[PDB]
């Protein structure tokens, strides 16, 4: 067989003689009914200019057998078969041969009664099937010999009587004959403007969520068809079935014969710009219909590659393997957009992946990247995917591989906040998970590996549970957490906007159990520098952080070891906020509670200091008088 | 020329202002505004990128039509001198804003390999997208229609990209409602276009041949001088009122854009609303309509000469279709040649993405958690039947910029309806209240009645009004389930009886 | 006359946004009837009223019933722009008319109660000051919840008049209605009728409202 040329198509539709000349003789042949109906009949325009385009068609019309038995068929009264058909039609609502011998015995009319009869048939089977998909023979259209005319006699029908054969009908009709992809291709070629509207009907007509159906696979086949005979106009039929939420194998094909058609290794695969759009969209009816989708995808466990599932998955994995090489640079933003994918594949819509996808998604999760903003970004993405789905690691290969790369990364968190420049939000993140941990919040992990994916998935608290073991044993210990927590940034504009958990919260809760002092770690120099940050209003938080302080500064962390004591500030430290006026309103007013509050706990609780004997240095009255 | 650089930023910005009114302010200048921006990269070093951005913003103004050498010496002019990575996606926006996009798509490509997060290299992607688009549109050559369809086709296969890219970028925070939702129903006038342009080409596919063998040609009754294209004409003219109320729908919803991006909209809903006329009443019952067009014309108030341009086109083609509405039979000889013509008019003003496209300001929400028996999980609610329900809709507005920046929420216009579940289809409970929030809060008792055994859907939608009295349909549009049942003793008195 | 003026503009306006041509005539018709009413019955004044729109269009009347509506609405709207401000005239003394609900309070969370379908009583009490005709005009309207508003005129013998144009009314407003889940408000106002429309001229106040089913 040989479908309608592309070019064949755009040329009718923009009515180029000169291009009708350029066609082929084939492409002549399957286009002859149009072109010598329009060289034949009565012109509605009647302007110089169409009157030559009407010469240069008669120039062409030449070389067909054919145009006299069109002629012929255009002979037969319409009115008579038209009547007779209402009958007919209101009869069913209430031959020796074959047919496609009586097709060729019999002359022109006998011809269009029965092809007429036999489609109306067909219209009311469909009618009454209830959406039901069925198929129907007829040795006419399965004919092979007899293609041509039978295509050129039903194609005059569908012109001469539009009110008795309406195209959307005869579309939807004929889909259910055996080679009803190309009479509808050489059909809607006849008549080019409507084409979109025959797009929509079908659309509409189909199924929502079948793609194993053999109506399912007839219907996306000769839509597929459509968008081969049209490659201009083939993303309007993929902006259709998203909307209408139908066929969605034939929506992820049209995007797969575009992007085989497009040729921009540079950017991102559209593939991927749909996907993560239909997936990730801030629409709910498409995402649910979508993720049903993929879910009856992949509980069909026969494994055919002709499925636009395979190929789709296919194509994701080819694209990845480009992206994966440590990591170059201008590949961290396209890796990161796969990475979240990928995580919105297994999450939002339960992908089950196989080995080899999960091999080298942990390749790309443990690349080391550059220590720039996108990376950081890519970073943060790569351990929340391994945070959330424990299942992409099982071999102790895997697990090696995944505590390495940790172990890599830990010497690297704040050391990849200064390089970078921007504040390590994985840098706290890592801090915040590590005390989640310890204290066996794992609602907590759960809410901010989803809040920073920015996708809410469900996480299994046993996949976590096992990793556990992984992280409070050995890469994250007591004093390595305490190492973090001096070298992580302080928040910029501390207030009570800026709403979560900061790492106000944890240095609070680290102190709360005086592990500083335990591990010899100073932790003024961290409280000086956020107070002269904070910002108004003020946070919840820094007043029982500062008592919890001067506690420490106080009391010791145990009696065996009276030797833990946090530093207080210096008073030449002290004299720089009140000098003026460089810093805030509440930077200094927090200072000014903290000393106060010193000064009145060193006499509060002096039993024990005195206990001690490390009697800590009261302040100068230059200082205490100097205060305003 | 000696302004040093302090009081340029000043000037440009009067300058920009004074040429939004009249082309002629800005067409003739263009080298000397060059020969200005050339000599920046030397004659300041504090704060070039101010001063950048303005002249950026004036050259821009002041051509009209594309750009010239000028355009790649203003690009080697940001990539030697210092040229932060916002500076040149501030001139990309204006670049876009003022409708040239030959430079938008170029600049845009400089960016995307920058940003961290893919957000923002989905965001930059589309308006890259959209951006070249319009370019390969700008192309058009004034009557020729062959050339019109594929340039449209070419336009419509970048704007779906686009389209894809964008709805990616999407996230819960700033879901990009209004930039996706304009933007879709841009693609939808396209595609309106070229289907309206098929169809006229196709006028001369044979469409006489059609009725005449269906019937007489003479008293036609299919329609006078019927054809086939007549079905056509019905489908796109209600295909283009229909895309003219669906600009109303995103014009009531936006509420916080300025007053500009809203005459934007308002604009492009004329455009769709025009094309409906002209088609309506050229080709459909021109004697039906039989209306003149005997109102004030072409007065200068237009705020941007987009709107100039646009207001000047739609006075062409209405003083085309009143003259040629009788000439001809509803046959459409020369018909076809008007409504082409319009089309390739609307179509070559390019196009100019507003403000609140780029950067929303004045956000303004309701919160509107309604109090009836709550319901934890969708469980329906129970109620016996026999006697009522109470809803209290409780809501709150909240603000998180300047409250009343342009339009301050006056009244808060609760409508509840319900409907039944299970099945004119049960709107006997359908009722509205005006509560005016007095500080930021108002409550509202809402009764609703129903004696039906299935459950029920009930929908609220808020609709604020503001103080010139406008719908502005907004609102979260909450919904909540109510069960029916009725008691066992009812239940045998209706059976016994 | 300004009256006249506002229906020249709304008669504008839908003009402007309807192009039939037979609503188009009927609303032009309808219009001039209206003038034609207005200048019969004023007849004495229209000397005062120089240079007012009614004046010109008066003038210029007969022309306007000859045209055709489509140029009518015309000929209207740049009668419109060129119309004058017309000088009102201070009277004397004067008051406007003011009521002011003293009972029921209705800031009492207290609801009233009452089984269902039977009726409750709620005492009204207001002040009208400076009201020409209380008993035959002011009428006591109550919205129920649901969106159904009853009207009620009060007895002639319900106003009290204490004093100079500064009467009392005093009545009793029967409520009722199915039962329902929890108290609700239903909304008391007094209203002015004029000879055909109402216009609220009071305060609505709100009343607590609770019907239980019966009982055994």
């Amino acid at each position: 067989l040989q479908f309608v040329s592309p070019f064949a198509f755009e040329a009718m539709q923009k009515v180029d003689v000169v291009c009708l000349a350029s066609l082929s003789d084939p492409e002549l042949r399957l286009l002859l009914p149009c072109l010598v109906r329009m060289a034949l009949c009565a012109p509605a325009d009647q302007s110089q200019s169409w009157a030559q385009d009407k010469k240069l068609i008669l120039r062409l019309l030449s070389g067909v057998e054919a145009v006299n038995s069109i002629v012929a068929l255009l002979s037969v009264d319409f009115h008579a078969l038209e009547q007779d058909a209402s009958k007919e039609q209101q009869l069913r609502h209430k031959l020796q041969h074959g047919l496609t011998l009586e097709f060729e015995h019999s002359d022109s009319p006998r011809r269009l009664r029965l092809v007429l009869s036999e489609l109306l048939a067909i219209m009311n089977k469909v009618s009454e099937s209830n959406g039901e998909f069925f198929f129907k023979s007829s040795e006419l259209f399965e004919s092979p010999v007899y293609l041509e005319e039978a295509a050129d006699v039903l194609c005059i029908l569908q012109a001469e009587l539009p009110s008795l054969l309406p195209i959307v009908d005869v579309a939807e009709a004929l889909l259910h004959v055996r080679n009803g992809a190309w009479f509808l291709c050489l059909l809607v070629a006849n008549v080019p403007d409507s084409f979109n509207e025959v797009c929509r009907g079908l659309i509409k007509n189909g199924e929502r969520q079948d793609e194993e159906s053999l109506g399912g696979r007839r219907r996306t086949d000769a839509l597929r068809f459509l968008c081969k005979m049209n490659p201009s106009q083939a993303l309007k039929v993929r902006g259709m079935v998203v909307e209408e939420c139908h066929l969605p194998g034939l929506g992820v094909a049209l995007t797969l014969d575009h992007t085989k058609n497009e040729a921009c290794e540079d950017g991102v695969s559209d593939l991927v710009c749909f996907v993560s759009g239909l997936l990730l969209g801030t629409n709910a009816k498409v995402r649910t219909w979508f993720g049903t989708f993929i879910r009856n995808g992949q509980q069909r466990k026969r494994e055919t590659s002709s499925s636009v599932l395979w190929q789709m998955r296919r194509q994701l994995l080819l694209e990845l393997m480009g992206i994966l090489p440590g990591l170059k640079e201008e590949h961290v933003v396209k890796a990161s957009a796969l990475l979240r994918l990928y995580c919105a594949l297994m999450g939002i819509a339960g992908l089950k992946p196989t080995e080899e996808e999960a091999e080298q998604l942990l390749q790309l999760m443990t690349s080391r990247p550059p220590a720039t903003p996108a990376g950081v970004r890519f970073v943060s993405l790569s351990f929340c995917m391994l945070l959330a789905f424990s299942t992409l690691v099982s071999t102790p290969e895997q697990e090696q591989l995944m505590v390495v790369w940790l172990s890599w990364m830990i010497k690297e968190e704040a050391y990849f906040e200064s390089t970078s420049g921007v504040s390590a939000s994985f840098g706290e993140m890592l801090l915040l998970v590590a005390m989640y941990f310890h204290s066996n919040q794992l609602s907590a992990i759960i809410d901010l590996v989803c809040s920073t994916l920015g996708m809410k998935i469900v996480i299994k608290p046993s996949s976590l549970s096992r990793m556990k073991t992984i992280f409070t044993q050995e890469i994250f210990t007591e004093q390595v957490v305490t190492a973090h927590a001096v070298r992580v940034p302080v928040t910029s504009n501390l207030s009570a906007n800026i709403t979560g958990f900061l790492p106000i919260h944890c240095i609070y809760q680290l102190l709360r159990s005086r592990s500083f002092t335990k591990h010899k770690v100073s932790i003024k120099d961290w409280i000086y520098r956020q107070l002269c940050e904070t910002s108004t209003p003020l946070h919840p938080q820094l007043l029982p952080l500062i008592d919890v302080y001067i506690n420490s500064i106080l009391t010791p962390a145990s009696k065996s070891n009276p030797e833990a004591t946090n530093q207080p500030v210096t008073e030449q430290e002290i004299l720089n906020i009140f000098q003026g006026q460089r810093f805030s309103i509440t930077a200094q007013l927090l200072v000014l509670y903290y000393i106060l509050s010193y000064e009145e706990a060193l006499l509060a609780n002096t039993k024990t200091l005195a206990a001690m004997q490390r009697k800590p240095k009261s302040y100068s009255s230059s200082l205490m008088d100097q205060i305003p | 020329h000696s302004a040093q650089d302090a009081a340029r930023i000043l000037m440009c910005h009067c300058l920009a202002a004074i040429a939004m009114q009249l082309p002629v302010l800005g067409d003739g200048m263009l080298g000397d505004l060059m020969e200005l921006y050339k000599v920046i990269g030397r004659s300041a070093t504090d704060k070039q990128q101010e001063l950048l951005v303005s002249l950026a913003t004036v050259i821009f103004v002041a051509s009209q039509k594309a750009l010239s050498v000028e355009s790649k010496a203003v690009i080697k002019q940001q990539l030697e001198s210092v040229s932060n990575g916002w500076t040149v996606y501030r001139i990309a926006r204006q670049a876009s804003r003022m409708g040239n996009h030959d430079m938008a798509k170029e600049l845009y490509q400089s960016l995307l390999t920058q940003v961290a997060s893919e957000h923002f290299y989905f965001w930059l992607n589309s308006l890259k997208e959209f951006s070249h688009a319009e370019q390969c549109l700008t192309g058009l050559q004034e009557e020729n229609y062959s050339s019109a369809l594929s340039c449209i086709a070419e336009s419509l296969k970048f704007y779906h990209k686009g389209i894809a890219s964008l709805t990616a970028a999407s996230t819960p925070l700033n879901p990009l409602s209004f930039q996706c939702e304009f933007v879709k129903l841009r693609i939808d006038l396209l595609q309106a276009f070229s289907q309206l342009i098929c169809t006229c080409n196709s006028l001369k596919t044979s469409p006489p041949p059609a009725i005449a063998t269906t019937i007489a040609m003479t008293l036609g009754n299919d329609l006078q001088r019927c054809g086939r294209i007549s079905n056509q004409m019905k489908q796109s003219m209600e295909e283009f009122r229909s895309l003219a109320s669906r600009y109303g729908d995103l014009y009531q919803a936006s509420f916080d854009a300025d007053s500009a991006t809203l005459r934007n909209v308002e604009l492009q809903q004329q455009s769709c609303l025009l094309i409906s006329h002209a088609i309506e009443a050229l080709i459909l019952d021109p004697e039906s309509a039989s209306f003149q067009e005997y109102g004030s014309t072409g007065t200068a108030h237009a705020d941007s000469e987009y709107e100039r341009r646009m207001m000047s086109v739609y006075n062409h083609v209405l003083e085309e279709v009143e003259s040629l509405n009788r000439k001809y039979t509803p046959v459409s000889y020369m018909h076809t040649a008007c409504l082409c013509n319009a089309i390739i008019a609307l179509l070559k003003v390019p196009l100019s993405f507003q403000r609140y496209f780029f950067q929303k300001l004045q956000s303004t929400s309701i919160k509107l958690a309604l109090s009836p028996s709550p319901r934890n999980p969708a469980e329906p609610i129970a109620v016996q039947n026999n006697q009522q329900l109470a809803l209290k809709v409780e809501g709150v507005v909240q603000h998180g910029s300047k409250p009343g920046l342009f339009r301050k929420i006056q009244s808060v216009c609760l409508n509840v309806s319900s409907t039944l579940q299970s099945k004119i289809d049960n709107m006997t409970n359908e009722m509205e209240q005006r509560v005016e929030p007095h500080n930021d809060y108002f409550s509202t008792q809402f009764l609703l009645n129903f004696a039906i055994l299935g459950t029920h859907n009930i929908t609220v939608e808020s609709s604020v009004k503001d103080a010139n009295g406008i719908v502005w349909k907004t609102g979260p549009r909450t919904t909540i389930f109510v069960k029916s049942l009725e008691d066992p003793y009812s239940q045998q008195i209706r059976l016994q009886q | 006359h300004m009256r006249l003026q506002a229906k020249a503009l709304q008669l504008i306006v839908t003009a402007r946004t309807t192009r039939g041509l037979d609503p188009l005539f009927g609303m032009c018709e309808k219009f001039l009837q209206e003038v034609d009413f207005f200048q019969r019955y004023f007849i004495a004044d229209l000397p005062h009223l120089q240079d007012s729109f009614v004046d010109k269009l008066l003038d210029l009347m007969p022309r306007l019933m000859t045209s055709k509506p489509a140029e009518v609405v015309k000929i209207l709207q740049t009668m419109l722009r060129q119309s004058a401000f017309l000088h009102l005239p201070l009277p004397e003394q004067i008051h406007k008319a003011s009521a002011t609900i003293i009972e029921p309070a209705g800031e009492s969370d207290n609801p009233l109660r009452f089984t269902s379908g039977l009726v409750v009583a709620l005492d009204v009490d207001a002040t009208l000051e400076h009201v020409q005709d209380p008993q035959n005009t002011v009428k006591v309207q109550v919205l129920y919840p649901d969106g159904q508003a009853q009207m009620i005129h009060p007895k002639p013998a319900d106003f009290r008049n204490p004093g100079p144009g500064r009467h009392r009314l005093i009545t009793q407003v029967y409520l009722s209605h199915t039962a329902w889940t929890e108290a609700c408000q239903v909304e008391v106002r007094l209203l002015l009728a004029y000879n055909e429309g109402t216009i609220p001229f009071s305060k609505p106040v709100k009343v607590y409202i609770m019907p239980k089913p019966a009982r055994r």
